[PDB]
């Protein structure tokens, strides 16, 4: 762990998360240019 | 013969006028297009067709 990277992640671990691209379930909350938050837990995930 | 398309609709029923209901799950019905949903102001581009 590198206590300068988020959480108890090593320099390698940092690359292991940052180099995998997630744009699947739970990262899409709103769809079709609808209004409302697309962040935190402040609005209901309704993926599409 | 019913033509439902772009441009304003001119024939509607003998019902009480209202503009819209907002941010509520309602059965919407605008320009003859229907469905069940929540209405908010549009935020996207349109063509005149």
């Amino acid at each position: 762990p590198d206590p300068s990277k988020p959480s108890k992640r090593s320099p390698i671990e940092d690359l292991l998360f940052n180099k995998v691209t997630l744009a699947d379930a739970g990262f899409i909350k709103q769809y079709g240019d609808c209004l409302g938050d697309i962040a935190a837990r402040d609005l209901i995930c309704a993926q599409k | 013969s019913f033509e439902l398309l772009h441009a304003p609709a001119t024939v509607c029923g003998p019902k009480k006028s209202t503009n819209l209901v907002k941010n509520k799950c309602v059965n919407f019905n605008f320009n003859g297009l229907t469905g069940t949903g929540v209405l908010t102001e549009s935020n996207k581009k349109f063509l005149p067709f």
